[PDB]
DNA sequence: GCTACGGCTATACGG
DNA sequence: GATTCGTATC
């Protein structure tokens, strides 16, 4: 059939969740023909595409969708030409005439909007011919740029937007939504399931939402009838066993060189990942009252330095030992 | 022919290494209409590339480990590509940087429950992931991306958020061991003791490809017999950098420095992954007994500071040259 | 619909249509519409400007059937305009030119019994500028001369030929009833004139007046230096034409009226290069006098 | 149809009366058109500080019915190559004037992102053509322009719009769109504008969206903070507080606790903090090192992604090691 | 009333501003291809501008031409300028090429190719490889001698946007001539060097006593010799020199006598950064210095990898080790900043000043090398044909798929160890 | 019938 | 610019 993800995705704006500021805005902005360029921008996952396709077959309807919208991601060319071309000729098309049964059952506003999802990708060369396009062609065309990173993003079309931020899906933000998925979907789990889907899922709800259908999957191929426990969706995620994680700080604390060298190649063999490692052990240094503030201080630096080597693209072998061996000789 | 090749599992139930992975790959089979893309990682030579194999033969039946190579073309980049029944293969290696092209025409070709095999998603530049963060999303109605890397660390958080994390682990010494005997006793060898299979296991690292090249080679070698005090066929490679170590653990001066240098530039010739060889040169660095346990804390962050450099930097053999200066330095 | 078309013969409008072709090639025109007929505005670089009617006795259903606007203005291409239009015949293909207002393509609907092929065109917003800005003032006009179409279109093919990098028009008118018109080319080969013959056949009417438009004036000549990468855009349009008229004012602008229903009119306009050196001119009126 | 436009567009001045902050450039721009000579004018400046809505009301107050035939406006958005400027702008600015109306103005929005080649060959442009012909150059960034270019054009900075600009503009928004706002939002939009009128507009709009009456709710500084997602000022001094004085475990629950509660982003809590620890006495001066280095290179891992609770970590880290060197 | 460069010209072989080395091999070369055997057919003169690499042509055409031409004396300089009708610019030197090979017997006359065509336009460029390398494998029995003065010099920055590069960095042979030229039996590649300062002087003072009046009677003659050390010293052009000394006597004041610098060759370069500059003891006023004049070659990865492989040349390579750790700790830094101008101005400020507070006297440095990069790529191209070929003969037989980091680091040494050593036992 | 011309085309150059 | 070899000359 279809994934959860793409089964749930909000098809109206009264389904987004917890970005009540932009969708209300959009909602508002509905009933009147001013909306301004957007630059939508936050955590990846967070309901930007799915909120700006809501608003698009909100304002305009499913046939006139096609012919007052245009939507440019990584997947296409954007380059200086294509922004120079694509982009300005459509721009400056006027706006088609609405049907009678648009008008009637959509609000048909006079502009257009141009989607440019996934907009940090874009050179700076590329994003200074958009300045003026989007400002001269501003009451016959709308922009809405879409983003992770706003730093990618130059300053003149980040003035020109506006900025609407996504609010991250923590467990007290999209659980509304996680549940009535797995109420839809007759998913089964315990008590306090779905916060840990969405806590691992940090400032994201794809991931939940995947992780929730791979064990509801798993819990029919089984066919024991019983709810989903906390342990299997955190070993299906690919969290670090609890075990294995007071091992690693243990051969911390004995700060032999060897022993830790050679526990840290049986974890490397285990094939576990070093980010979720990572964060495991923030998390459990961080918590722990028995550490001094300077330690605190100092893990703290050299777990943010281990994550800032890490996203680079690094060998976490490596990386994870020297992260070992700092925090023993600590 | 090879004996990889001769003893690879066809099937789920003929994978007897991981158990908790086949019931996984069991339970994501019994309903192939919504398969979520798959990302697998775990260490080399553990066998995921076999998994996916496995349980695309699951999902599509008999005929999934045919091999129906053709070549394409791409604005020239003529890419191979490796097609089968309801199977397509990717390897990032052979377009560097300009992957993001080939696998764009590649996807919207294969668009037209199919499946793509993308090995070795590291290798995958930021633009070839940012493309992808996107084909994935949208036509995720007619085709299923199933990628393997050894680690997802350099693959960005979307693709990560859009795909299923599943976990790898590399073989363990004792089934290992019991497949090796299973392959001497398919192809008798007469072995004088079990173990020497051990032994290979535990040079092997868990890397189960290398344990069956090097047995065979070792059975070879010995004219298709066994030996308890049979050499070990290491890769030649990693007696070079062997060889290394002992010269930078003996001669701390800068004719030695270029030495070395010589040294890494045959490595890199010989098509060596740069951050493999810095990787390999630590901890060969830190097996010495000599150096102690401040020289080798010094090692291990001078090893991280410079791949990390490797990481961020077009020229490989720079960051190779400082690390060794630096290790030597701190030597004496 | 608002607007609606019909004509028999397509080569005509194709022709005229064709005439702007020496203009920019693949740019928007822009189409204005009255009970009268339709138009084609086309301005290069704000320094030129070419103005072409078709008139409603051309079409043979023309309707315009729009009421809330006196006259309605639509912003389109040119090359695919062009390419319709040159759809030739083997059988009269009956053009269905048609408009519905706001928000609607420009339909161009051809029927050939056998084929009934119909092309539509998306409608660009505006030019967003205001067009007659070129329009020369009938108050000081400096001269008036008419010239076939033949003799000027094969002196401006003579310059393209010759490269004629910068052009120059000199006009002067004697008591003795010898007038004299010509166009000076800067060129490769340095400065060469072109002289137009006073012969009522080729030159039919000369008058250099005195910036007042009434009083003709006899010795004084009035020297108007063009570029010629404007003064060409309208080598062709003459080359389909019977009648030229000339016209150019004390404020640096020439009038080009061409002449081939009524016909067709095409009405041009060109700036005057400011004539930076003061010998040049100096130079032009010592050559002329030979 | 004004009504069907964005607050940054349907606001935009028309005359040189409306262009509020920048009184020494509309000054001196009117007395050069009122003694007729205008020189090649050069404005910089911050984006949205209005270098273009001066510009173009200058061009309609000199050009009057004439803005469109006396006035060539080429930007980023289309082609300024060298072909580009060897022939568009030579024919525009080597033409007579249509009704000897003065000089021919060319407005250059966006210079900046112009080629070198393209940058030498208008120079020749400007000076050969300076009779009849006066380039203006609209540029955020001075360093893309050629040393000549700048030496061959009078030069006026265009500083971020004052308070009083802003407020006085808000106040004109208001008027236009029946609005109420409290003072403290306006301090608020002050301060999340940092120069920049666009900025306000696009919050002022936002806001009257949010209100669920336009007409008889008033535009508190709540709905000004939740419109765009900013930290409240109490927020990120208890931030500070609780990273500066109480633990480890405390400060980090606080942290947690401000970023969830609201969902207020870390890299603008790190620019709240930073601009609140800018008036600190900190006599040490190692202390004011650390804190900018260490927050500096968070900001830049942010703005690379990562891991959000350990980016906070490293924030309550780097400040309390920073202000160790305190005692 | 005309410039002194021209005028006080060259009459004879004696008077030409040359090596008595460079002009008995260039003389030696001549006469080898002037024989009616062909085993060289064309001379590569190469060098830098103004080192007499074309007035020395004309004077040996004056008195080798003739011996050996028929009975029944100068070159034939290809014009660069002449636009026919109906003929491409292309054609333009094929022509000429095609043309200038019916000069055999009775028609002799040496082929001088100075200004070559417009080779920074790839077609015509290659075009000019192919129409060269078809005169080299030309079957014709007999072809007249070429000679092709390719004037060595550093283009300067272009805004081309990427038109590959070589021809956009250097002006060299090497950019125009392919490497099958270069390597090809028959060609002879002869480069110059700059004008030694004896021959300068010795010419300088030859044109000083041609014109000594004018030289007294503005109080210059008893001046002349320092202005003569200065301009000898200062340039190598024997031309520029020239025109210098011109512009200096025929001048009435007190203005400073200038010429055109040279630009710092890659090796110079590296060494004036490893070593340093005798001329100047400040290294910013030095390193300012060489950014400014040639920053073509500074801002190439080559340069960097051209100190990295030889500052080991300090002292014979007994330096600290700490320096050479610093230098290429550095040098990683550099690289990992993205190719910008600081990047380039810090991995050369700290080269030369690590260098600067180890400068022991008394110790001999070795020589330098070009970096070993091209070697290791092709090597490492080498490796990919064979690991391609091996992955194909591999899923041709059995459909076993193997990645290219498993066959590089595992697959390609286990190989012949198992496939060939059972090929033995068959 | 041949012409002088409209359309086609091979193409050196363009950016 | 540094090294090694090589003539040529005062
Ligand atoms: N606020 C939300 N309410 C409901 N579902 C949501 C929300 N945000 C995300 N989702 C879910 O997320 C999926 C689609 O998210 P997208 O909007 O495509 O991702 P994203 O926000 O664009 O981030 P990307 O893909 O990294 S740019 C669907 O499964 C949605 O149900
Ligand atoms: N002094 C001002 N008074 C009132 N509104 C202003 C003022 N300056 C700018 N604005 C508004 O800000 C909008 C954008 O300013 P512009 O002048 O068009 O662009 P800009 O200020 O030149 O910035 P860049 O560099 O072009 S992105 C205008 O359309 C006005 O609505
Ligand atoms: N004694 C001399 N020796 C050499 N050249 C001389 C001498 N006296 C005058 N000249 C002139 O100096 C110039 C030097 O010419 P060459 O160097 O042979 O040409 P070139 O080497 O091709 O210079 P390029 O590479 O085109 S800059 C010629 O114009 C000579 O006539
Ligand atoms: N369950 C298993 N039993 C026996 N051999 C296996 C099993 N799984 C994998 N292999 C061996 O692993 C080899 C392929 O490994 P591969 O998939 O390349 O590892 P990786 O995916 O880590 O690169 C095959 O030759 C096969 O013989
Ligand atoms: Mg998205
Ligand atoms: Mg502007
Ligand atoms: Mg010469």
């Amino acid at each position: 059939q279809q994934p959860w993800v793409e089964k749930y995705r909000p098809k109206n704006l009264d389904e987004v969740t917890a970005q009540d500021h932009a969708v209300t805005v959009l909602k508002k902005t509905l009933k009147s023909a001013n909306l301004p360029h957007m630059l939508f921008y936050g955590p990846p996952g967070t309901g930007k595409t799915s909120t700006i396709l809501a608003l698009t077959k909100e304002l305009y309807g499913p046939d006139l969708m096609k012919s007052r919208i245009l939507e440019l991601n990584a997947s296409d060319e954007r380059g200086i030409s294509i922004v120079r071309e694509k982009v300005k000729n459509f721009a400056r098309l006027t706006v088609s005439k609405p049907s009678k049964h648009d008008l009637e059952n959509y609000p048909c506003p006079p502009y257009k909007i141009i989607i440019l999802d996934e907009a940090d990708s874009m050179t700076a060369d590329a994003q200074s011919a958009l300045r003026r396009t989007m400002e001269t062609y501003s009451g016959v065309t709308r922009f809405c740029l879409i983003c992770n990173y706003v730093t990618r993003i130059i300053d003149p079309l980040a003035s020109r937007c506006s900025k609407f931020r996504f609010k991250a899906l923590d467990a007290s933000n999209a659980i509304d939504r996680l549940r009535f998925i797995s109420e839809q979907e007759n998913v089964k789990c315990d008590d306090g399931v779905l916060e840990r889907i969405l806590d691992i899922s940090a400032g994201d709800l794809r991931r939940g939402i995947t992780l929730l259908q791979s064990a509801s999957k798993g819990a029919q191929y089984l066919g024991d009838g019983k709810n989903i426990t906390s342990t299997q969706v955190e070993e299906l995620a690919g969290v670090v066993p609890h075990d294995i994680l007071i091992e690693i700080v243990e051969k911390v604390k004995s700060g032999d060189f060897d022993e830790i060298k050679k526990y840290v190649n049986t974890f490397m063999k285990s094939g576990w990942s070093a980010a979720s490692v990572v964060n495991q052990l923030h998390e459990y240094y961080i918590t722990n009252d028995n550490f001094d503030t300077n330690f605190k201080n100092q893990i703290s630096w050299l777990l943010f330095t281990t994550d800032s080597r890490l996203n680079n693209g690094t060998n976490e072998h490596i990386q994870l030992l020297n992260l070992l061996v700092k925090i023993s000789q600590l | 022919s090879l004996w990889v090749d001769k003893y690879r599992p066809k099937s789920l139930n003929a994978l007897s290494h991981n158990e908790e992975l086949t019931n996984f790959l069991k339970s994501l089979s019994d309903q192939p209409r919504d398969l979520p893309h798959l990302l697998l990682y775990g260490p080399n030579g553990t066998g995921k590339k076999t998994r996916c194999m496995a349980l695309l033969e699951s999902i599509f039946g008999p005929g999934v480990y045919r091999l129906k190579i053709d070549v394409r073309q791409f604005v020239k980049l003529e890419l191979n590509v490796v097609s089968s029944p309801y199977h397509l293969e990717i390897t990032p290696s052979d377009m560097g940087n300009n992957d993001r092209i080939v696998i764009q025409e590649l996807l919207k070709e294969v668009a037209q429950y199919k499946c793509v095999i993308i090995n070795e998603a590291n290798s995958l530049t930021k633009d070839a992931q940012a493309a992808l963060r996107r084909t994935m999303e949208k036509y995720s109605k007619n085709i299923r991306l199933i990628m393997v890397c050894d680690s997802m660390s350099p693959i960005i958080a979307p693709i990560k958020s859009r795909c299923l994390l599943i976990r790898c682990p590399a073989p363990s010494d004792s089934e290992i061991s019991t497949i090796l005997s299973d392959v001497v006793t398919n192809e008798r060898i007469q072995l004088e003791t079990k173990d020497i299979l051990k032994r290979i296991a535990q040079a092997s690292n868990g890397n189960l490809r290398v344990s069956l090249l090097m047995l065979e080679s070792m059975a070879l070698n010995n004219e298709l017999a066994l030996k308890s005090s049979s050499p070990i066929i290491k890769p030649d490679w990693i007696i070079v950098i062997h060889k290394l170590t002992r010269k930078i653990v003996k001669e701390r001066s800068v004719n030695s420095l270029i030495e070395c240098r010589a040294v890494l530039y045959d490595l890199l010739a010989h098509c060596i992954p740069a951050n493999i060889i810095l990787k390999e040169l630590t901890f060969s660095l830190l097996d010495v007994e000599t150096l102690n346990t401040t020289n080798k804390s010094s090692i291990i962050e001078y090893s991280s500071v410079f791949d990390e450099r490797l990481s961020l930097g077009n020229k490989a053999i720079f960051h190779l040259e400082g690390f060794i200066a630096k290790v030597m330095c701190c030597l004496d | 619909n608002k607007f609606s078309a019909s004509t028999v013969h397509l080569e005509h409008i194709t022709t005229a249509l064709s005439c702007l072709t020496p203009f920019g090639s693949k740019d928007d025109v822009l189409i204005f519409i009255d009970a009268d007929g339709l138009s084609f505005v086309r301005e290069n670089n704000h320094v030129i400007k070419i103005q072409l009617l078709l008139s409603r006795e051309l079409f043979m259903s023309y309707s315009y059937r729009n009421e809330t606007e006196d006259h309605m203005k639509l912003c389109v291409k040119i090359n695919h305009i062009l390419d319709s239009v040159s759809v030739m015949n083997r059988d009269i293909v009956e053009c269905t030119l048609s408009y519905d207002g706001h928000g609607s393509p420009f339909v161009l609907i051809f029927e050939d019994s056998f084929i009934s092929e119909r092309v539509e065109y998306s409608t660009y917003l505006i030019k967003d500028f205001d067009t007659n800005g070129l329009e020369l003032d009938r108050e000081r006009i400096s001269f008036e001369a008419i010239i076939k179409g033949e003799a000027l279109h094969s002196a401006l093919k003579d310059l393209k030929e010759i490269g004629c990098k910068e052009c120059y028009v000199y006009a002067k008118t004697e008591a003795n009833d010898e007038n004299v018109f010509a166009l000076i080319s800067k060129s490769q080969l340095g400065f060469s004139k072109i002289k137009l013959p006073s012969n009522r056949s080729i030159l039919e009417k000369l008058q250099v007046f005195d910036g007042d438009s009434t009083t003709v004036i006899d010795g004084f000549a009035v020297i108007g230096f063009f570029d010629f990468t404007s003064f060409d855009k309208i080598r062709k349009s003459t080359k389909i034409a019977s009648k030229v008229l000339f016209r150019m004012d004390v404020h640096g602008v020439l009038s080009v009226n061409i002449l081939s229903y009524p016909g067709i009119v095409i009405e041009v306009c060109m700036l005057e290069k400011e004539s930076i050196d003061e010998a040049a001119q100096t130079e032009i009126e010592l050559l002329m006098e030979t | 149809s004004k009504e069907n436009l964005p607050w940054v567009e349907k606001y935009r001045p028309e005359t040189l009366d409306e262009v509020y902050g920048q009184n020494e450039v509309i000054t001196t721009v009117r007395k050069f058109v009122d003694e007729g000579k205008l020189p090649h004018l050069l404005f910089y400046g911050p984006p949205g500080t209005g270098k273009t809505s001066t510009i173009v009301a200058l061009a309609r107050e000199i050009y009057g019915k004439n803005y469109s035939n006396m006035v060539l406006e080429l930007n980023a958005s289309d082609d300024r190559g060298i072909d580009v400027v060897r022939n568009q702008i030579k024919d525009f600015a080597s033409t007579r004037q249509i009704f000897s109306k003065g000089f021919k103005l060319i407005i250059l929005d966006e210079a900046d992102a112009m080629t070198n080649a393209a940058q030498n060959a208008l120079r020749r442009v400007i000076e050969r053509y300076t009779k009849n012909t006066r380039f203006c150059v609209l540029a955020n960034y001075a360093h893309k322009l050629t040393p000549a270019l700048l030496s061959r054009c009078t030069r006026f900075r265009f500083q971020p719009l004052p308070q009083e600009a802003i407020e006085r503009r808000i106040a004109n928004v208001l008027v236009h769109e029946k609005l109420k706002l409290s003072p403290n939002a306006e301090k608020a939009l002050i301060e999340l504008s940092n120069g920049d009128m666009r900025r306000v507009l696009n919050v002022l709009q936002s806001c009257k969206a949010t209100l669920d009456n336009p007409d008889e709710d008033e535009i508190s500084d709540d709905v000004i903070y939740e419109c765009c997602g900013a930290p409240r000022p109490s927020d990120l001094k208890a931030v500070l507080k609780s990273i500066l004085e109480d633990d480890w475990g405390t400060a980090h629950y606080t942290l947690n606790k401000v970023r969830s509660a609201k969902g207020l982003a870390l890299i603008d809590l790190i620019e709240g903090i930073v601009k609140i620890l800018e008036d600190y006495e900190l006599q040490n001066e190692e202390t004011r090192v650390h804190l900018l280095t260490k927050l500096a290179d968070i900001e830049y891992s942010i703005s690379k992604g990562g891991n959000d609770q350990i980016q906070g970590s490293a924030v309550i880290g780097a400040i309390k090691a920073s202000f160790e060197n305190e005692t | 009333g005309e410039q002194w460069y021209e005028k006080f010209k060259p009459n004879c072989l004696e008077q030409v501003a040359i090596h008595k080395r460079k002009l008995k091999d260039v003389q030696e070369a001549l006469d080898a291809m002037f024989l009616p055997n062909a085993k060289h057919r064309i001379l590569l003169l190469s060098g830098p501008s103004g080192c007499s690499k074309s007035t020395v042509i004309k004077e040996l055409s004056k008195i080798l031409v003739p011996k050996y031409r028929q009975n029944s004396h100068k070159v034939t300089e290809f014009r660069g300028d002449c636009i026919v009708n109906d003929l491409p610019q292309m054609e333009s030197f094929s022509e000429f090429l095609k043309g200038a090979r019916y000069l055999v017997m009775s028609n002799l006359s040496l082929i001088l190719i100075e200004d070559l065509p417009n080779v920074f336009h790839i077609d015509t460029r290659r075009r000019f490889q192919q129409l060269i390398l078809q005169w080299l494998y030309s079957s014709e029995p007999l072809l007249p001698p070429l000679v092709i003065c390719i004037t060595e010099c550093e283009i300067p920055e272009n805004d081309n946007n990427y038109r590959k590069f070589g021809i956009d960095y250097t002006f060299s042979a090497e950019t125009i001539m392919n490497k099958e030229i270069l390597m090809h039996p028959r060609l002879k590649r002869i480069k110059f060097n700059p004008i030694n300062s004896t021959l300068l002087k010795k010419h300088l003072k030859f044109i000083c006593v041609q014109n000594m009046k004018m030289l007294k009677e503005k109080n210059k003659w008893n001046k002349r010799q320092e202005v003569i050390d200065y301009i000898a010293q200062e340039t190598g052009d024997i031309r520029s020199a020239i025109t210098t000394l011109q512009f200096w006597a025929t001048s009435s004041g007190s203005l400073p006598i200038s010429t055109r610098e040279s630009t710092i060759s890659y090796f110079h370069a590296i060494g004036k950064v490893i070593h340093g500059s005798h001329s100047t003891n400040n290294d910013n006023e030095m390193i300012n210095n060489l950014f400014e004049n040639s920053n073509n070659l500074l801002s190439k990865e080559d340069f960097k990898l051209g100190i990295l492989e030889n500052y080991n040349t300090f002292n014979k390579g007994e330096f600290s080790i700490s320096d050479a750790s610093s230098i290429v700790d550095c040098l990683s830094e550099c690289d990992n900043m993205n190719g910008l101008p600081e990047s380039n101005e810090y991995g050369l400020r700290e080269v030369r000043k690590t260098f600067r507070n180890i400068s022991k006297q008394g110790h001999n440095h070795g020589t330098v090398y070009f970096p070993r990069e091209w070697k290791v790529r092709k090597l490492q191209n080498s490796f990919k044909v064979q690991a391609e070929d091996w992955l194909n003969v591999s899923l041709y037989k059995y459909n076993a798929v193997h990645s290219f980091r498993n066959i590089t680091l595992e697959f390609g040494y286990y190989a012949p160890l198992i496939r060939k050593c059972q090929s033995y036992k068959k």
